[PDB]
């Protein structure tokens, strides 16, 4: 809409801020495809590297790639909680 | 993630959720 992410508000941050901004603004970026498992997709996301994000976000091959992966290694925990 | 599959006992991050 207007104002998108940016590194340089992580940039201008403790190394706490970072996963809560960041995670903050990914976690309804991720609700896009995957409302329902929008929090651990971005949990998961969140760990391996924020910086890496900042990179990936900015590619549909890297989104849909890392949201993907992230629901699928979920399929071992619970989809739903309906199992 | 890295090589195929990744870890989901990562936890999740943290929120500025409190009450």
């Amino acid at each position: 809409g207007q104002e998108p992410l940016t590194a340089s508000m992580l940039a201008s941050a403790p190394p706490q801020e970072q996963k809560q901004m960041l995670g903050e603004r990914l976690f309804p970026l991720i609700q896009a495809m995957h409302p329902t498992l929008a929090g651990k997709i971005t949990g998961m996301l969140l760990e391996i590297d924020n910086s890496e994000l900042l990179h990936m976000l900015e590619s549909p091959e890297s989104l849909r790639s890392k949201v993907d992966e992230a629901v699928a290694v979920l399929q071992a925990h619970q989809a739903k909680e309906a199992a | 993630a890295f090589s195929r599959q990744l870890n989901v006992n990562a936890k999740p991050f943290v929120p500025n959720v409190h009450a």
